[PDB]
């Protein structure tokens, strides 16, 4: 028994990943030979934390909590990729495709909006060696790519862009442009992020697994205009395994 | 020290030939027999170290290898430019007519 | 950079009797992510206008 | 300026033979083109795939060459992709697919020639406008 | 915002001088009847 | 300072509204 | 070419380039002219002069 | 003497300084809700992501606007025509980002304005008046429904109803022209005729009465003191006004019946503005102004441009620039 | 939020019923001439 | 000189407001 679109539509359940029975404490074993894919990886964030900028030299700022303002638009889903068995029995997941990004803006205390591209683009995530079974103590660790939040065609409010748009501040024709280079010259950032996936529930019959994830990445730098913030994303995940 | 990478890219062979590593897929219509089929393939299998690497695309029929040879002089390869390949922009870069 | 360096005159009389936080999530103790309810600096000010 | 035989004269085939349309044929093809084609090809663009237009230089580089009556009449019967590699009668109006594209049903053979003639003549009249898009409106 | 400083004085006088003129004529009108 | 000026003027208009309605010259017949 | 004559050939002294609420002297806009930089000549890679 | 009856008598009393009435019972709370939220939002609302593309537009004074640039920004295109009350948001911070205040303000105002029209009927009845002033007012009211409700309904989003600000108004009318060619639409042309003609006849009527005032005063005093509120005799000579204006044009193009004349004053701008409200209301369903682009061509078939084609070059510049990051496909179909 | 929602439903309902019952209360008769 | 530019508006109103007060009281005196 499962739900249909018309049962889901407008509930918010569309933004929630599938869950596993609290009874599902099994194990899914790995034939060193036979090959495996992940047919659906789903990541549902629950918490967004931003690193403060502590002004001084030895205070190291806190991760503070934020209010989401972009509503139930946050989840990655339909992600798929190879799941490899390495020489030493570690498993490596290689993301291929899926809805693997969501723009998000959270709001810090005091009103500052922080946008970010919550993503796992190009994720490669490995386990410990000598796995031989996925269990309620398997941990995946890996890193991914975080492209620029806007892509190259994006025009700022004065028409300036990277692959399109004006190359100067046309409203200030005889102004000195040195002050304005950072805002006139757009840059396409490309950074890396890190993620931990902790498996806590495992259906040995069906190959489904689920658990918790923590991700660290950078926020939007507005095409070079300003410095990014560090973001920590916590939530829950769900993945399904198939022999390839 | 702040450069526009796309403008900088127009000063390379990318500004004069089809860059097999960067150029949007609609450029493969300027020369015959290349679109959509070979173009689909060149893009999917990018990036290339040299122009002549496209002949080693698996699955190529001898007729296909013949069109690519016919057109190698219209291709180049420069370094992959993140800003031209992210966002699926090699398949749709937002330009229509 | 506490309030008394920024020429705040009435802010400390609100703080004195218990009004410590803002509808925008900050408190003058520096604690982030606080919900003061109605009796924030904002609502105190609103109530005097009304 | 006027609609002279030299403008109404277009390639018949790739050999290099020519045919001179009549004013009638030209206006016949324009009308038929609005009836069966302009919904997607108004002004020589392709609203549903703007990367392919009806300019003569684009048609010339299609496989097989389509800058002539024979190629265009053929395309209206058995349309292919630009490289000739796959037949696309299932998604492009054609006599081959007049069952799913009912407007092609009452097109005769001489209608096809009038339409191909219009497509080849209009660029000679309108220039860059034909297939150029809104920039040239 | 980087705004014209004299805008303030200009606005105040623009309001104050014409307004004060009307009040002067109103009050001395009421004191007649 | 611009914000305060804009709102100050807007506030004076609202006050003026109040007096023009409740403290008007009351029209008197003939 | 005397600088004075070159300075006339500059749209910033065109009176039809101002604004109603752009106040003050012309110098408050483009600044106080200090020097003629020279007459700029553009050429392409083929050495054609360009305008 | 009963409690409900005494309430009903106070609601409908002709002795309150401002009439309340049953329509008033709904108008007052809704106009206050809309007004108060408007004032606070205009001064202090943070930026709003009108077009649903995570590109917030700042509309309030404290976020760097002046009186001319400020606005309550329309709600997000992500919401479309969905109802977005405060209690549907996870928080006020979310509601502010997505533009909740706009919906609150417009729905309360349209309700309260509708009751304003009803109130005009109602007091007319209590005072023994004829009833149709409210019909005059339906013309402006209709106009407000068109830009805040009907056009959003036809286009699928409140992001496309008119901003509540001066520069946002201009944005809305430029984009309308690009997409609908409103200038070339006859119903808009009748609006201009109703508005220009209204201003003309306003000036005419005011200058004719003013020209024919009967001498009742000295050079040293306002002529206005020649009329005393509630006097029974007329204060001007209409036969003199008729005699001047009839000769200015010709006799039979001038009114000597003051009832006909005043009805004519009422009908011309009311009807013109009904039509212009109808213009917005039907262009909401994309039945746009006349299109004569390339209608004139020569013997060969060259396009011979007209002023319509020049207008089209302008419309095109508006088209291609508006909401410059929000279109991913070649046709802007809504 | 749920408390806000209840409150508004209550406030609105109240005003709408004042309106409905106000006009049901013999509105034709509240004019200066003929009462019935 | 790098003066306080709020000094101008302070001085201007320091003068205008109380002067206007006086003028208003005087003129309505002369008119009765
Ligand atoms: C002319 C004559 C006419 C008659 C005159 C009538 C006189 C009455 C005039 C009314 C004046 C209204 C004043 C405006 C009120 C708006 C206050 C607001 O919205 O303020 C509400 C505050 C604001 O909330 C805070 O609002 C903040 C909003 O932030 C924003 O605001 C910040 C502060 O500016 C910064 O700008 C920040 O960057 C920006 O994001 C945060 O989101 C906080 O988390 C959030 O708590 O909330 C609170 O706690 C409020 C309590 C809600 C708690 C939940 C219980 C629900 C209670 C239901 C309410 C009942 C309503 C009464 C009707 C009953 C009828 C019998
Ligand atoms: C013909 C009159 C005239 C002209 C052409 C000039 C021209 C000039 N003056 Mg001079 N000036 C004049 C009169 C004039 N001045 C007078 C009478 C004074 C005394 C107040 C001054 C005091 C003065 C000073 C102190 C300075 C100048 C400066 C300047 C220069 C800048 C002007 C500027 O920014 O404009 C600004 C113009 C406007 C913003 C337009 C304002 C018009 C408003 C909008 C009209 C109001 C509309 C009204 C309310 C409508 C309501 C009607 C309805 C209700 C019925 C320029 C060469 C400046 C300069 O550079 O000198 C070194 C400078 O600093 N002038
Ligand atoms: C005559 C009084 C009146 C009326 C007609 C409205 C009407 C409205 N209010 Mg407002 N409102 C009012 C008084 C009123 N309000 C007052 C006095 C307050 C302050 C307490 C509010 C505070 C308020 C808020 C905070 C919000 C509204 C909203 C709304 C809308 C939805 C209401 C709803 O779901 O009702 C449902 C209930 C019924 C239809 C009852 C039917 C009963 C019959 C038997 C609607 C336009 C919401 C809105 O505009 O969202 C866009 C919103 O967010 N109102
Ligand atoms: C000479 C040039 C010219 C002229 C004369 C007009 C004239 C007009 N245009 Mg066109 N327009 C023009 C050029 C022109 N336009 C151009 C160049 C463009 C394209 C850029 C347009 C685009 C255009 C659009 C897109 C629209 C118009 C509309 C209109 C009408 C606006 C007035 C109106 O709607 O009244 C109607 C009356 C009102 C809107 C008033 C409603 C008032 C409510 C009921 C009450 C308000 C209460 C208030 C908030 C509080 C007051 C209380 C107080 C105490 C504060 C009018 C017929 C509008 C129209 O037809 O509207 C239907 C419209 O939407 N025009
Ligand atoms: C080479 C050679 C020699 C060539 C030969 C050329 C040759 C020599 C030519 C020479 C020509 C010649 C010698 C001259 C004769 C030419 C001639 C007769 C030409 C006609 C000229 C012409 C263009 C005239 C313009 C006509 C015109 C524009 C008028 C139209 C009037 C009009 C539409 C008005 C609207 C009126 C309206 C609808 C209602 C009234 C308005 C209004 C409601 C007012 C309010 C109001 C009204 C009242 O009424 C009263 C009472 C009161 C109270 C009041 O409130
Ligand atoms: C009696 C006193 C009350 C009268 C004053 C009332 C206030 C009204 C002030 C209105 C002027 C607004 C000026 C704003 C600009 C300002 O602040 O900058 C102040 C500007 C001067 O500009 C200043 O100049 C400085 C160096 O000189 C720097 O450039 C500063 O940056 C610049 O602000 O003032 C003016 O230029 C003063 C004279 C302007 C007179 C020319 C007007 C000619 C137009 C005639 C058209 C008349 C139209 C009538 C229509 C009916
Ligand atoms: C009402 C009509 C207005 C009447 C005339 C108004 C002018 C009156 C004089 C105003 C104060 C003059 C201050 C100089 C101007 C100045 O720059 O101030 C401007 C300063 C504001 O200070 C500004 O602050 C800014 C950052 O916020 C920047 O730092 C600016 O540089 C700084 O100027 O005004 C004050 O700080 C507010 C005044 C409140 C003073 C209360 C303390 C006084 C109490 C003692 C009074 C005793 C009276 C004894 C008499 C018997
Ligand atoms: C701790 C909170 C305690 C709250 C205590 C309760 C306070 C009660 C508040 C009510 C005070 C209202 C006084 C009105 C006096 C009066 O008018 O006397 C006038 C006379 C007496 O009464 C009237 O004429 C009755 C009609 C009242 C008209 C209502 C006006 C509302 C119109 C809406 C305005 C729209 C927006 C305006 C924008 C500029
Ligand atoms: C083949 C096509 C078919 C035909 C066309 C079909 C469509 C017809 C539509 C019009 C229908 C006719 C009704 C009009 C007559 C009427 O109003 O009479 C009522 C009054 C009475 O007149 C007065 O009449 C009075 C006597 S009595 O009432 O008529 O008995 C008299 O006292 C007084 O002096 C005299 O002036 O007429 C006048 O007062 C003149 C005013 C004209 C009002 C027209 C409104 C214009 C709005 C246009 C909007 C433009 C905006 C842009
Ligand atoms: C939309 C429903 C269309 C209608 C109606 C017609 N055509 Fe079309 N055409 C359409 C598409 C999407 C494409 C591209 C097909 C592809 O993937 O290659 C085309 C292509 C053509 C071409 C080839 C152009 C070229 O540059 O090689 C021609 C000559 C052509 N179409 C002609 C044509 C005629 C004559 C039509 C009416 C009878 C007609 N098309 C209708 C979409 C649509
Ligand atoms: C100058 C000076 C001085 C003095 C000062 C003063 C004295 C001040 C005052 C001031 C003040 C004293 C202020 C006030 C303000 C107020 C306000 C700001 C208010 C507002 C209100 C409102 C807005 C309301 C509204 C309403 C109504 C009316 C009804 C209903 C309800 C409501 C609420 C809505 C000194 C000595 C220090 C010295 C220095 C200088
Ligand atoms: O005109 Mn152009 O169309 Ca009616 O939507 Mn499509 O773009 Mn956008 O949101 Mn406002 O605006
Ligand atoms: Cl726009
Ligand atoms: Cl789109």
């Amino acid at each position: 028994q499962t739900l249909t679109y018309d049962d889901i539509v407008g509930t918010g359940l569309a933004n929630k990943c599938p869950t596993l029975d609290d009874t599902a404490r099994g194990a899914y074993p790995i034939d060193s030979s036979q090959t495996y894919r992940i047919a659906r990886l789903c990541l549902q964030p629950t918490t967004f934390l931003v690193k403060e900028e502590p002004k001084n030299k030895r205070q190291e700022a806190e991760f503070v909590p934020t209010k989401l303002v972009t509503r139930e638009t946050t989840s990655l889903d339909q992600i798929q990729g190879e799941l490899k068995v390495n020489s030493d029995g570690s498993l490596t997941f290689v993301e291929e495709d899926g809805i693997d990004f969501q723009p998000v803006t959270v709001q810090m205390a005091g009103g500052e909006r922080i946008p970010l591209l919550f993503t796992v683009k190009n994720l490669v995530a490995s386990t410990q060696p000598n796995v031989t079974s996925i269990t309620t103590s398997t941990d995946f660790k890996g890193e991914f790519n975080v492209p620029s939040y806007r892509t190259a065609n994006f025009l700022d409010p004065k028409g300036r862009g990277l692959a399109s748009g004006y190359d100067s501040a046309i409203a200030l024709p005889q102004a000195k442009e040195e002050e304005l280079a950072r805002a006139n010259v757009k840059r396409f950032s490309l950074t890396k992020g890190q993620i931990s996936l902790n498996v806590a529930k495992v259906d040995g019959r069906t190959g489904e697994i689920a658990g918790t994830f923590e991700s660290e990445q950078l926020s939007d730098d507005d095409m070079g205009a300003h410095e990014p913030h560090e973001v920590k994303i916590q939530g829950v995940f769900y993945a399904s395994i198939e022999p390839a | 020290e702040l450069v526009n990478v796309v403008d900088e890219k127009l000063g390379t062979a990318y500004g004069e030939k089809i860059d097999l590593n960067n150029t949007n897929i609609a450029a493969f219509i300027q020369y015959r027999g290349l679109y959509p089929t070979l173009a689909k393939l060149i893009v999917k299998n990018a990036p290339y170290e040299s122009v002549e690497d496209v002949l080693n695309i698996p699955g190529l029929t001898e007729r296909q290898k013949q069109i690519l040879r016919e057109n190698l002089e219209h291709f180049t390869v420069t370094e992959v430019e993140t800003a031209l390949v992210e966002g699926g922009d090699r398949y749709n870069n937002g330009l229509y007519k | 950079n506490p309030m008394w360096r920024q020429g705040m005159f009435v802010l400390p009389f609100m703080a004195r009797l218990g009004v410590t936080g803002s509808w925008s999530g900050w408190s003058i103790t520096g604690e982030t992510g606080i919900d003061p309810g109605f009796w924030s600096f904002e609502g105190v000010a609103l109530a005097h206008i009304v | 300026a006027e609609l002279t035989p030299e403008v109404l004269t277009v390639p018949l085939n790739s050999e290099g033979k020519t045919i001179t349309l009549t004013e009638k044929q030209y206006l016949e093809g324009k009308r038929l083109f609005q009836y069966a084609c302009a919904s997607c090809h108004v002004g020589g663009i392709t609203k549903t795939n703007p990367s392919l237009d009806l300019r003569t230089e684009t048609l010339a580089l299609a496989t097989p060459p389509r800058d002539n009556i024979e190629g265009l009449v053929d395309y209206m019967k058995n349309p292919t992709t630009y490289d000739g590699e796959q037949e696309i009668a299932e998604v492009h109006p054609s006599l081959r697919s007049a069952d799913i594209f009912p407007k092609m049903r009452n097109l005769t053979e001489k209608d096809l020639v009038a339409i191909a003639g219009h497509i080849l003549v209009e660029p000679k009249i309108l220039g860059d406008k034909w297939g150029g898009g809104k920039v040239y409106y | 915002m980087e705004v014209n400083q004299l805008g303030l004085i200009a606005t105040a006088l623009f309001v104050l001088v014409p307004s004060v003129f009307l009040i002067i004529l109103y009050v001395q009108t009421e004191s007649q009847q | 300072m611009e914000t305060i000026t804009y709102v100050f003027i807007f506030a004076c208009i609202i006050a003026l509204f109040f007096f023009a309605i409740f403290f008007r010259e009351p029209p008197r017949i003939t | 070419i005397p600088e004075k004559l070159a300075f006339y050939d500059y749209i910033g002294n065109n009176p039809a380039k101002g604004g109603l609420f752009r106040t003050g002297p012309m110098n408050k806009g483009d600044g106080i002219a200090q020097a003629w930089k020279g007459h700029a000549v553009f050429r392409n890679k083929e050495g054609e002069e360009l305008f | 003497a009963n409690l409900w009856e005494r309430f009903c008598n106070w609601v409908t009393s002709t002795d309150n300084r401002l009439y309340v009435g049953w329509f008033g019972v709904i108008m007052i709370p809704t106009l206050l809700a809309a007004t108060i939220c408007f004032v606070i939002a205009f001064i202090a609302a943070p930026p709003v992501d009108i077009d649903g593309i995570r590109e917030p537009v700042s509309g309030s004074l404290l976020y760097g606007n002046n009186i001319i640039t400020g606005a309550v920004v329309p709600s997000s295109n992500a919401i479309g025509l969905h109802f977005y009350p405060i209690w549907e948001a996870a928080s006020l911070d979310e509601w502010l980002y997505n533009g909740g205040p706009y919906q609150l303000i417009i729905f309360h105002f349209l309700l309260g304005a509708s009751c304003y029209m009803g109130r005009q009927w109602e007091l007319s009845y209590r005072l023994g008046m004829r009833p149709w002033i409210c019909v005059a007012y339906s013309a402006p009211l209709a106009s407000a429904f068109a830009v805040f409700l009907i056009y959003p309904i036809g286009q699928g989003s409140f992001s496309d109803g008119m901003p509540l600000g001066i520069s946002g108004t201009f944005n809305f009318m430029i984009v309308f022209q690009a997409e609908h060619n409103i200038l070339m639409h006859p119903f808009h042309q009748l609006g201009v005729a109703g508005v220009f003609g209204g201003a003309l006849f306003c000036a005419m009527h005011g200058s004719l009465v003013t020209s024919s005032l009967i001498r009742e005063t000295t050079e040293t005093e306002s002529a206005n003191y020649g009329y005393k509120f509630g006097q029974e005799e007329e204060t001007y000579n209409i036969v003199a006004a008729h005699g001047y204006f009839g000769r200015l044009i010709f006799q039979y193009a001038s009114f000597n019946n003051s009832r006909s004349l005043h009805f004519f004053l009422a009908a011309w701008p009311v009807v013109g503005v009904w039509f212009t409200a109808l213009g917005i209301s039907t262009m909401a369903f994309n039945l746009n102004g006349f299109n004569f682009n390339h209608s004139v061509i020569d013997a060969k078939g060259n396009v011979i441009n007209t002023w319509a084609d020049i207008i089209n070059r302008a419309n095109l510049g508006m088209e291609v620039m508006h909401e410059r990051n929000a279109h991913n496909f070649p046709l802007d179909l809504a | 939020m749920e408390t806000l929602k209840i409150t508004v439903y209550i406030v609105v309902t109240f005003f709408v019923l004042l309106f409905v019952f106000g006009f049901l209360s013999g509105d034709p008769a509240r004019n200066p001439k003929r009462k019935d």
